[PDB]
């Protein structure tokens, strides 16, 4: 795993944002609007969907 | 005969100088005796060197 | 860190990151007024004497 | 330096800066991707860890 | 390298890309995606057996000198006990 690190930069390949990642960029007063993508994810508040 | 295998491992194997002989360590012997005992891990000698230089660290504690 | 909000500047759209897009301050068009050496990127900036 | 290799594994402990001092491959993907430079732990761990 | 195509005369491509298929192809990517698949794959015997058999024998024969060895001095010297050679 380590000596291999390097060779997966080596790449020139961005990598998309996990739909968790993308979540905590909404602030709070907006977080409940239609613009936030993410909403049909949130089913559970102790789970991840 | 035993005078090429330790002329091997210490010279060709453990690239120690020359003025390095089994006289000016003790310890070098001692370690001689085991060293020969296993025909591996020659090409990578930096094992052995590593090997040889905690030896003679632990070897010179004051306790 | 002031410059650009780092909550929001994750992508790019162009050969841009948005970083560059919200704050001149990061993006390659704006040159300080004094200079040592020339910059990294140059992809719309021609330099005339 | 000629006896390190960098290794980003958490969200935390992985600060671009280092790991593309470190190694040139990492700074070739940090510098076609400027927008990863950020710390909020968005930059890409490699898909191992 | 070349294609070879039935109709001499092509099309202007025309609607999304999610009703027919096309090859769209600036050749930077293409020289980029090349590139990046041959460092990717490359990222990611006999000898050696001929070497252990060869160890195993020699640590098995070793093992019958060292006792051949150790019995022998235990039957030579221990047999000075009686007097047994004058």
């Amino acid at each position: 795993a380590a000596r291999r690190i390097p060779h997966f930069y080596r790449v020139r390949r961005e990598v998309p944002r996990t739909v968790n990642e993308m979540k905590q960029d909404f602030v709070v007063t907006d977080f409940y609007k239609v613009g936030n993508i993410t909403l049909y994810t949130e089913l559970h508040p102790f789970f991840d969907f | 005969k035993r005078d090429e295998k330790h002329r091997h491992v210490v010279n060709v194997v453990l690239e120690l100088p020359t003025e390095i002989s089994e006289a000016t360590h003790p310890v070098l012997a001692t370690m001689l005796s085991k060293y020969t005992r296993m025909s591996s891990l020659f090409n990578d000698k930096c094992a052995f060197k590593l090997d040889l230089l905690r030896m003679v660290a632990v070897s010179r504690t004051r306790r | 860190r002031i410059s650009a909000l780092p909550g929001l500047n994750n992508g790019q759209l162009a050969e841009e990151p948005l970083s560059a897009y919200v704050n001149a301050l990061h993006d390659h068009r704006l040159w300080p007024p004094f200079v040592t050496h020339l910059p990294r990127n140059m992809e719309g900036v021609q330099v005339v004497a | 330096i000629e006896y390190s290799l960098p290794v980003p594994f958490h969200r935390f402990y992985s600060n671009p800066t280092i790991c593309a001092a470190l190694s040139d491959d990492i700074k070739r993907y940090v510098t076609e991707f400027p927008h990863y430079h950020r710390h909020d732990g968005g930059f890409p761990l490699p898909t191992a860890f | 390298s070349l294609l070879h195509t039935f109709w001499r005369l092509p099309v202007a491509v025309f609607f999304e890309p999610h009703e027919e298929n096309v090859l769209r192809c600036p050749e930077r990517v293409l020289r980029r995606l090349l590139e990046d698949a041959a460092v990717t794959m490359r990222g990611g015997d006999r000898v050696r057996k001929r070497y252990l058999r060869q160890e195993l024998r020699d640590l098995g024969h070793r093992v019958q000198t060292y006792c051949e060895d150790l019995e022998g001095r235990v039957s030579e010297a221990e047999a000075l006990l009686n007097q047994q050679c004058e």
